[PDB]
């Protein structure tokens, strides 16, 4: 063991962050392509980089989901605050949702196309949510670039997801004040 | 252990070009802890980029650092009279400790100027020692690699003999280059013709000046 | 705005202050006392991430026990309360360094210095990480050095003061 | 003061033998740097040789110098120690102290750096040189002086006592496999001017006590 | 929030810490290096003009060093960073002032105490304005006697520790 | 952010700073004189309720003096100058303590230790309250213990500093 | 030279704020109509106070520019700031724009009419961002007039405009704070 001035030993420890599971979102990184953002032990939201889309139409039809009002409302929330966070956001037509049933389905269509890019601000903002692991995510002034054609938000099951990064609450309780910031006016 | 390879191990470039120095680590090192230095002869290493990118105070703005994950580079963008010596990167934190590169040298690219070669026989003071040196010498030559084949009865020579090349010369940017084929007494007067053959890519074909003893 | 969360952990202690993370709070390792000197740092500084976490895991332990479970996790109290507890802008440093590649805190693993014999310990700093990759003890060594002199400052203006 | 670091030590020894490097700082606050050790083999590059934290409390080596080198600090003397035991001959080099600061708050570097301390470590005995010309054999002639079997170095070779320096080139040293130094000194003349001039090459060893000046003549 | 930007500079200088506000940073000056014990103020005080402007002008050299330059202006990074250099109440303090006729701080303008022997230099103050005219000196020339007071009595502490 | 609005009440003092109360600020009281010593750490400390009030009621006495009165009432002024004055943060932990059943301060009702020949005053510290019922003195009769010993201690730092 | 105590010699320093052109707006004055703030070297933004309009129309198709998305990105974050740092603003008639091809046209009629004039709104949000030398602008509870008709901001050129007071980023850091403050649901 390391010994500084001879009596004072270098000691380590690390949080348990599941700890907080019940009281804030905790983020993790399953692998490159698959990350996630639990709330508690029953539910929780998946956040995929992938070719693969699963809505080919342009509809988010918020409006008919909060009336009908069948959603997880801490889900919603943190939709919420991911899309609100996404610095210059001007392609409406790039976020497609799906509300059926209450389930939350939001797809991101990065392939709109450096730092004018729609996909430069959502990656912004799943860098930053999902903070612990998204370095193994992707690879100029913050802008960043990727090869993956679409960000995927669904809600999951509480599953050990947490199979790359420990969860931390961390990428969460940071972006809550980029909400309403770097919005246009429209 | 971790390896810093630069490169080029030797850059030649003319007085007010880009001079562009490379550094590759064995594995992916934090660009933090990544230094660059400047070594002249005639003094100690001389800190010029530090953290990846910061340039150390002193240092006039020409230098520039950038690199991230396993490459890092060291630009210097109009080279001045005093820019050409050595360059070393160096990484703290893995093992070594302090690592460092094997160095880049930017020398004072010339017109090729061919060596002017000569021959020395022995002395006969050392003669009378019992040990025979003779001496080929370029002289004034680019670039600075050239080839010396020591030759003695028409047969080639390995192992008895020490190259020594002059630093670039301050005015003309040329080098100097001295072969001394040491021998035995005994082995000298073995055989008769003694000659050094000189291959640079400034003469036409290659030069071989001789001597027969006496 | 600036954060306000106090740490309530004084009972059956030799002396008010100081916080106690329980196993719960621990990865794989066993409970961990700092003393109230160090814990005290804590209402004052504006950049000690391991404070920032120390009431962020107080006021998940009070909120749990003082308010009853909801049917369907709400992250509505958090959303109230996280800048009571955290400085949003220490970890937007943190943010901006990561961004710039300089080592930064990814707020989960923290180093102290523990006397051999008296057991006295320092506010745990954060170990900083760049690129998936942990800093070595030998790159913030001297950080580590000038910690045990506060130590020893430190125990020093204790025995002038125990008199 | 200026901020720098000044070096004392050195020398030659014998293989096993001992040597003592010191590096004494001056206007800056010496007990809040790392302290370091590098040298320079000849004809190879920057290599470290170990360190020290600020506080003394670290140590680290390379490990070619492992268990024979000891490096060591007095922050109340300002001063930093390199205590080589058991030297080898490839432990010959210049050796250099500096400066560092290793906290998160700055990165990695080497700033302030001690001159240079020459360590020799070799069986040979210091020796003199021994002189033997280099005679010449239309257009440009070139005579010159071999400075063969000398230790150690340095040796200053001037021509005809200062007065002849344009195209003179004395070479740089070669280590024989003796363990003795051999130079050559050449300068190259006017062929015309062969008869007419006398040609000196003026060999000083400081180190030996030695001052040799020898004719060079054709033929 | 609570800034949290810190300040590096300490490379060739004779002991770590202060900052040396180089040529370009200065309008029609030469560089100014203040030391450590004057900067240092600036990780804790939170009404120091000066010190936010450090905190920006760092920023902005760390930025410019550290990212590379996009084809267009972005400024998506200062407005993520703002409140990580700068105390947006300071300013808001300033502009309530204005709004209220009282001398305010528009940035710009500094003084600062500067010893005739040793060169040490006290932390600068924001030069007051007020409708476009700046405060005369005498206007504040009690403000200026406890800063060389403050001067003195650190150059007397430097002394007792320096045994 | 941070708060920043500083008071000014030096006029006609024994020596500068402190604030008073006017009778106009007081519920049936008189007024109410504050010393440098007490005030003088509401520029430092980030969670004393009554130095955030302290500023409020200063803001209000110098925005009614110094700027002309609107025809039809305005809060456009408080809703910008807000974070300047209070700690929305400390507000913050008193709302969540009161949804946590803990006593907590609703910025009414102060307490304060004055000597009973120099007159020397405490900085007034919050008068707790839950669920309308007011904290008796005995709940918090070790607070007032210790507040006595920095007072005493404070006067001992006095008689030092007076040679 | 000014001594105090003897010994300690009174000197100043001024920024030049013209270093932080690459990563933060510069507002500056160029006369008592003309203000300007600049991002970079090569765009900015001139706001004007005038009486003569630009535009005789009553739309702000933002919308529209969104979709198209032809405009410079950071002056349409600027021109957003700016709009939701205006309190209590209500008078959507009293602002009309222009974005075809991708210009900054905006122009606030402030002769829509003490307090609650929409001129009071924009004139206090004209003060934040030219904090530097708007004071030459116009001459109450913070409450403003003025005898100009429109408030009019229009992308510029890089030019030496700064020509009465030189260039500061505080006027634009300070107003961010205010964006989403005092402003009205709908
Ligand atoms: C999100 O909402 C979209 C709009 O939703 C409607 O309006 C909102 C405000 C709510 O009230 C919501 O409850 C409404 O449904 C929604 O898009 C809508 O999708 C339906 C299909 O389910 C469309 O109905 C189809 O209409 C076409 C004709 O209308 C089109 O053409 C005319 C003329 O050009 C236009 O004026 C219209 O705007 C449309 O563009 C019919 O031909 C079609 O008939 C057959 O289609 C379905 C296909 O399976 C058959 O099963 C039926 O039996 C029919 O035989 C439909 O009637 C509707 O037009 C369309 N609206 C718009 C504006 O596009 C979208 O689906 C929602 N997304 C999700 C994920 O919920
Ligand atoms: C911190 O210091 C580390 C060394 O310090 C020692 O260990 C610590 C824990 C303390 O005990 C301290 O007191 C000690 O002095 C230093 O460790 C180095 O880490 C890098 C990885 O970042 C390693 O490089 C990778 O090595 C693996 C393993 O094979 C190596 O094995 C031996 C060591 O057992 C080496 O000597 C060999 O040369 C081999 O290289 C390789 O698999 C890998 O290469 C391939 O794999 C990666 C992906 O896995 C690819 O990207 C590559 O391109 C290759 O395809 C790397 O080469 C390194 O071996 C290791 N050294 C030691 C001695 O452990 C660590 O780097 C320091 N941290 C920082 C941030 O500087
Ligand atoms: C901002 O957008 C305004 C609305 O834009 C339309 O809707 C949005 C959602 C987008 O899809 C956008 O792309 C659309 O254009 C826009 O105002 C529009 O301006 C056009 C003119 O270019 C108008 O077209 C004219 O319509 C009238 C008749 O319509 C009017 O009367 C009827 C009946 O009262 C109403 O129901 C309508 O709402 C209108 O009030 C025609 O008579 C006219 O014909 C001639 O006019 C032009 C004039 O130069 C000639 O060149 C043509 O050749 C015609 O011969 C036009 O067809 C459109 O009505 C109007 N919409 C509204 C709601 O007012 C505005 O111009 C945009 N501003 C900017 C700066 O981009
Ligand atoms: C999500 O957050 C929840 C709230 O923080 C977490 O709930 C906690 O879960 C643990 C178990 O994982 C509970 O532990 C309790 O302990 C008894 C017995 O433990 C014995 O051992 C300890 C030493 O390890 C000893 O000190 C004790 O005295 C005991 O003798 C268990 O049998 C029970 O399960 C019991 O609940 C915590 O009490 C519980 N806290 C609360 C407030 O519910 C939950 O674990 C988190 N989820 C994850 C995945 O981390
Ligand atoms: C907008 O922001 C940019 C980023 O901050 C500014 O860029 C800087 O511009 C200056 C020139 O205006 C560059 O200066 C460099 O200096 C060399 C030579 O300078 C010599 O003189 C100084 C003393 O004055 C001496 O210390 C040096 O060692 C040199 O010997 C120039 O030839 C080059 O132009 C060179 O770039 C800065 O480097 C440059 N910084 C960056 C990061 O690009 C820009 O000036 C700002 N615009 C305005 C209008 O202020
Ligand atoms: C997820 O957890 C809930 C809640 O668990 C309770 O609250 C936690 C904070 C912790 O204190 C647990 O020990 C508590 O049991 C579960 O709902 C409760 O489940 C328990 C049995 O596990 C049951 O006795 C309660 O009646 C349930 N309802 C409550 C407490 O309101 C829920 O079952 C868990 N879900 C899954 C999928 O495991
Ligand atoms: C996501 O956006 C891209 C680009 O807008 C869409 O790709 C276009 O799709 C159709 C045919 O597939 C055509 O408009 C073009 O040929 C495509 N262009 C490119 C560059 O791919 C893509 O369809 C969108 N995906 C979804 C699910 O809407
Ligand atoms: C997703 O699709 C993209 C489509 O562009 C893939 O990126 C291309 O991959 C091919 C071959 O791998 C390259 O030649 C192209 O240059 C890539 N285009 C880029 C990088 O813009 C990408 O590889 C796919 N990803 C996965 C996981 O299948
Ligand atoms: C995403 O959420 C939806 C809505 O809650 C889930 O679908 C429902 O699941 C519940 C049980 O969890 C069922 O009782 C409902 O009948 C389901 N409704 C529908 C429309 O499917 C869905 O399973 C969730 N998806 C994942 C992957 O967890
Ligand atoms: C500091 O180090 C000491 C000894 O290494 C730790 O003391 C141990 O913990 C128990 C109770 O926590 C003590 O009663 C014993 O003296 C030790 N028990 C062992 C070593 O089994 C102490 O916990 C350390 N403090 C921290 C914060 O890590
Ligand atoms: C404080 O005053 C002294 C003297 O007026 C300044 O020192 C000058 O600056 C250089 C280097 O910056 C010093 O080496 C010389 O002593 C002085 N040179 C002159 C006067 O030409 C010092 O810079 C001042 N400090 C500040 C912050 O202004
Ligand atoms: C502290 O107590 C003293 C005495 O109880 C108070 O002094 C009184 O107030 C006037 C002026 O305010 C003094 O001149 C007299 O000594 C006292 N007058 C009385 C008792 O009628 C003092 O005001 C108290 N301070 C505070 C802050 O309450
Ligand atoms: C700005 O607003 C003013 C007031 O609403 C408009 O002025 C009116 O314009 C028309 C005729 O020009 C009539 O409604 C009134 O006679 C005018 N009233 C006043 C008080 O001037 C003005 O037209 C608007 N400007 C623009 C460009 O829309
Ligand atoms: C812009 O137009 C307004 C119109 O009101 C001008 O203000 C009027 O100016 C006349 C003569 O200068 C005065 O008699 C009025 O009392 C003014 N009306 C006011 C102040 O409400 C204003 O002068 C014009 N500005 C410019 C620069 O031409
Ligand atoms: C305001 O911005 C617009 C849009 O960029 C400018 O107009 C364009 O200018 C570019 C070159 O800068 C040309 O290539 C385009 O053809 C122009 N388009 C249009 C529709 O004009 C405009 O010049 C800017 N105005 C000012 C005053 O700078
Ligand atoms: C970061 O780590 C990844 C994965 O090991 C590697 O590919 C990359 O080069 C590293 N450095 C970066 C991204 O700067």
């Amino acid at each position: 063991t390391s010994l500084y001035k001879g009596v004072y030993e270098l000691q380590t420890l690390e949080l348990n962050m599941e700890t907080l599971n019940m009281t804030m979102p905790l983020s993790c990184t399953k692998n490159n392509s698959h990350h996630y953002i639990m709330v508690g032990n029953e539910t929780g939201l998946e956040l995929t980089l992938t070719n693969t889309s699963i809505i080919n139409h342009k509809f988010c039809n918020l409006s008919d989901a909060h009336k009908k009002n069948l959603y997880d409302h801490a889900l919603m929330s943190i939709i919420s605050t991911f899309h609100l966070s996404i610095p210059n956001f001007n392609q409406y037509e790039a976020m497609s949702c799906d509300f059926n049933g209450g389930k939350i389905s939001v797809q991101y269509n990065l392939s709109h196309s450096h730092c004018g890019t729609v996909a430069n601000g959502v990656l912004q903002t799943f860098m930053r949510m999902a903070w612990g692991g998204s370095y193994i995510a992707l690879d100029n002034w913050d802008c960043i670039m990727t090869s993956y054609q679409y960000l995927i938000i669904q809600n999951t099951t509480w599953e050990d997801h947490c199979q790359f990064s420990r969860p931390s609450p961390i990428g969460y309780l940071c972006l809550l004040s980029q909400r309403t910031r770097d919005i246009y006016i429209s | 252990d971790i390896v810093l390879t630069q490169s080029p191990g030797t850059l030649s470039l003319s007085p007010g070009e880009r001079a562009t120095l490379s550094c590759r680590a064995s594995q992916s090192v934090i660009s933090y802890y990544v230094a660059w230095y400047q070594h002249k002869g005639g003094q100690a290493p001389r800190l010029l980029i530090y953290g990846a990118s910061s340039r150390a105070t002193g240092v006039p703005d020409r230098f520039s650092g950038s690199g991230s994950g396993t490459d890092f580079t060291l630009t210097i963008s109009s080279l001045e009279p005093e820019d050409f010596a050595l360059y070393y990167c160096q990484y703290y934190g893995s093992s070594p400790l302090w690592a460092f590169g094997q160095g880049t040298k930017v020398e004072i690219k010339r017109t090729v100027a061919a060596p002017s070669v000569f021959i020395f026989p022995p002395s006969d003071e050392q003669l009378k020692s019992g040990t025979a040196s003779v001496v080929c010498l370029l002289n004034n030559f680019y670039p600075r690699e050239a080839k010396v084949q020591w030759k003695v009865d028409n047969a080639l020579q390995s192992g008895n003999s020490q190259e020594s090349v002059t630093e670039q010369d301050s005015k003309d940017s040329t080098y100097s280059l001295s072969s001394t084929l040491t021998l035995s007494k005994a082995d000298y007067e073995k055989h008769k013709v003694y000659a050094c053959e000189v291959t640079h890519q400034g003469l036409s074909s290659p030069v071989t000046k001789s001597f027969n003893r006496g | 705005g600036t954060f306000t969360w106090t740490l309530s952990d004084s009972e059956g202690k030799d002396t008010p202050g100081g916080y106690c993370l329980t196993r719960w709070m621990l990865i794989e390792a066993e409970l961990k006392c700092f003393g109230n000197t160090a814990v005290a740092k804590c209402n004052e500084k504006h950049d000690e991430e391991f404070c920032d976490m120390l009431r962020l895991f107080d006021f998940n332990k009070q909120a749990i026990q003082r308010l009853k479970a909801p049917a369907q996790t709400s992250i509505q109290l958090i959303n109230k309360a996280v800048n009571a507890l955290i400085n949003d802008q220490l970890c937007m440093k943190n943010h901006l360094r990561d961004i710039m590649g300089i080592p930064y805190c990814n707020y989960s693993k923290y180093w102290y210095l523990n006397h051999t014999t008296t057991g006295r310990t320092s506010l745990p700093k954060c170990w900083l990480v760049s690129n998936g990759s942990y800093l070595n003890e030998t790159h913030f060594s001297d950080d580590i050095e000038q910690q045990a002199d506060n130590m020893i400052t430190e125990m020093l203006q204790k025995e002038y003061m125990e008199r | 003061d200026e901020v720098q670091l000044v070096q004392s030590g050195g020398g030659l020894v014998r293989p096993g033998g001992s040597l003592r490097l010191s590096c004494a700082a001056a206007g800056f606050t010496f007990k809040s740097y790392s302290m370091n050790w590098v040298r320079q083999a000849p004809g190879r590059g920057l290599e470290w040789v170990s360190s020290i934290t600020s506080g003394g409390s670290k140590t680290y080596y390379a490990d070619v110098v492992k268990g024979r080198f000891t490096v060591s600090r007095d922050n109340a003397k300002q001063s930093l120690y390199l205590q080589m035991n058991s030297l080898r001959a490839e432990d010959t080099a210049i050796y250099f102290c500096a400066r560092s600061l290793h906290s998160t708050s700055q990165p990695s570097y080497m700033d302030v750096w001690g001159r240079k301390i020459t360590v020799i470590v070799s069986s040979a005995s210091t020796k003199g040189p021994s002189v033997f010309p280099l005679a010449p054999s239309g257009g440009t002639a070139a005579l010159g002086c071999l400075v063969k079997d000398y230790f150690p170095e340095p040796v200053t070779v001037s021509w005809n006592s200062g007065a002849l320096t344009s195209g003179v080139h004395t070479f740089p040293a070669v280590l024989q496999s003796s363990g003795l130094y051999s130079l050559s000194s050449v300068v190259t003349v006017p062929s015309s001017s062969l008869g007419t001039q006398t040609y000196i090459c003026n060999v000083n060893h400081k180190p030996s006590n030695t001052k040799v000046d020898k004719r060079v003549e054709p033929k």
